[PDB]
């Protein structure tokens, strides 16, 4: 039983990332915690969210019953490939709140839900009235085009429900968006999702 | 709900 | 010196791939607080520095003490060894480590390890400069395992204040560690995670 | 998906026909190509005379060693991979006060030719005063970007325009550019037989 | 622009 | 040169599982104070600078010198070998070393390592304003290793003030470093620490 | 074309035939140390620390990474990474905070034998700038020498016993009145061998 | 001690 | 430079 | 120094 998971890992482990032939599609979502602080000395905002991505990779399938029914199975970010995906507008590396570890299933879909601190670029003025201040930032594939990782969001609206009650600031509301972008210059379609949040003083 | 949960979002959100 | 050869020749004896639904491993969690060193009123976060205590036990790390020149336990680093994912879910910044992290194993597969750590996490501080003190709670718990992999317990529903720092900023009126299951519409598993609650207030 | 096979088995049958160079020499030496894409001006500090900037540093060279023809390699013109598995130059802010951050994956493109394009974003703190940030003359400052340890001789830094790339500058910035230059400056010293190269990152800014 | 966008920049810029 | 493969061949063949109850380790400890950079009101921390010397002696790094080019010691990382997980119990932030971790190693085996550290820890500094000043306490002691295992000492109980920045914002009335022996009803092993107490006010 | 694939083949060659347990009394060693000040970029009158940012030029020598430029084209230098050779434990005595390193650690290593390595530091040491607002301004100082090596192991020579301020920072909030870097061997009545250090001693005012 | 002195409490909580 | 100048000071200094 | 002077220190404190 740990035996077959052991034979599992070890059959299954080197992935070179997605190329224009062999395309993938990463799929985004945020979970907002806490906009812990807003600067207006330097216009910049801290916020604690949760980061959900996926992925599927057909070398990460395998069948169910050649191993006990194993249907999943946790492992280290570290031992796999993963994306990419940065904010295009921080201001500080982003620190990571959790462990990196992400759930491979039978199917080869990849989840990996790392918490994370991130400083980015925010003009909070307005935060101190009822109309709130609005700031937004860009997540996208640092080094891969629309035709490599095809970035995209989840069904579901941006996360509130874990957003803590007393926090500085309440969310007056936050979407998640992607967008697609070509240049006159370039074949490529280059792809970002964008986190707009509106906030205020609680 | 679920997806506040570390281990459940991981799943299923 | 020969017991010296025993001790490298167990721990060489001896890839575990971490708990499975067919294969669940009980976490028993408990904390030592030792200070709450700052509550930002500005941010709404604290800061505690306390010990975390972890056990386990692992069938794969059993040994006769007998095959072995009579070693009972050893003292290994946490990185030779898988160790669980306990995380707390609210934290604002990266768990700073301010020990060694160095497990100990027993011969019955018992795995033992109390890192020291400080943590700065949300926490809303009204009421700290008042008698009846402010209120916080931090949920701690697996990050990828659910309820049928890593069943998360306590030994006791009291945080162990033996060592809180008397000359701290602020003097505890309460603190416990209680194992909470919720279970999701959606979903199948049970979800446990350990609530740490303090009540405090200025000294 | 014989498709997604074979571009995966061509990539790997690449990489690792090109990783089996020490750097520049003076009998071989080196073109760099470097440029800079201002993001925000985060901070200006008046009480030490620090200024921290948000930019991506652009890094481009050549090598004969990475070079391929695509046809070989079911017509792959390029790849990306960590930029800590090559070879990458050693180009350094000469006046910083903090080290470097860095704010993105650190991952190169190599093309088919042999040039190799690499595009950190940092975040650097360096010597500015600030004096006249709040008038509108503005305040100027200005740092130096050059190799650590090589001289002209093998390095040959340049630029490929004058003009810093304010193109995403933050809008709503505590800073708005008045202007942002890099250039090219060639120093010779009387002791010594090497020319020395720098780019000189000139920053004119005010308060908003 | 193409140079402020770093998929388009590292491989056009 | 032959001096240079002298050395080389003693590193090889030298290049330890830590101390057990049967091969039980002794570990001389003493501080050098070098400056009481700052004392935290608002949060009860205080921050020292100090040296740290270590002394132990491994039976397993023994050499005849003789056999070796009549070398008596050499120097090599602290990575390189094995070193005791002394720790402060009641930091508050991780310990910051400011030199390089490079121990001495004698052909007796004695190792000696003495790295300079910034330590935050838990100090309520109320009256270092004043004539009586303040004092503060932080033990020192093995993280996983009872006194069967560590058997820790000083060689004085007076820490070493030869060092101390004559320019702080802080002088020392009083800086002892004291070996201390519990006995905890529950359990068998003697518990070993060292406690620094320091006595200081604004100069 | 053929004259860079020669360059680099020889490097490579030269480099694996090169490819040292560090100094010993029977085989001592002479490191030259030397600093060049770029600005005090803070000095803190609530804790008496001060922040430096300086290149930290050091330089060594040894037989066995002389080669005859000659046997492999007329190499007479290279470019090694830091990490890659053994480097001097050159440290300051009266620190405060870890320093910070703010450039690449490369050495260059010529056919003589002599490794030359110039970090760029940021470095907060223990100092009383109390003055620094007086036309006299304040003195400090700093202390640099090896962690573990007696000067039987490591004699620490300077080429000046003044501080390069050529590349000082014309715009900080701090003018240099002096600066200088003093070796000083000391012996103490306990112990046989010598120590050696260079003191790094500023004056300094407020702009 | 004993959950409060380290060496102690890993061994016996 | 020289001596300010890194990649001479290196070499010269 | 002794006992203030690190390579002094490691060997005679
Ligand atoms: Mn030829």
């Amino acid at each position: 039983s740990q035996a077959n998971l052991m034979r599992l890992k070890s059959d299954l482990f080197m992935y070179p990332g997605p190329t224009k032939d062999d395309p993938l599609t990463v799929t985004l979502g945020f979970t907002l915690q806490d906009i812990v602080k807003a600067d207006s000395s330097t216009n910049e905002v801290d916020l604690v969210y949760y980061e959900q991505q996926r992925w599927k990779l057909n070398s990460l399938m395998w069948d169910p019953n050649e191993y006990g029914n194993i249907t999943d199975f946790r492992t280290s970010a570290a031992d796999i490939w993963t994306p990419d995906i940065t904010a295009y507008s921080s201001t500080r590396p982003v620190q990571v709140l959790s462990p990196q570890i992400a759930v491979v299933t039978h199917d080869g879909s990849v989840m990996f839900i790392p918490a994370q601190r991130l400083s980015f670029m925010c003009d909070p003025t307005g935060v101190d009235s009822e109309e709130g201040a609005t700031c937004a930032v860009k997540f996208g594939s640092w080094v891969y085009s629309g035709f490599e990782i095809d970035l995209k969001t989840d069904t579901d609206q941006v996360d509130l429900s874990s957003y803590y009650a007393s926090s500085k600031y309440e969310i007056l509301s936050a979407t998640q968006t992607r967008q697609v972008q070509h240049y006159s210059c370039c074949p490529e379609p280059y792809i970002d999702v964008n986190l707009v949040v509106k906030f205020r003083e609680r | 709900g679920c997806c506040s949960t570390p281990p459940c979002a991981v799943l299923y959100c």
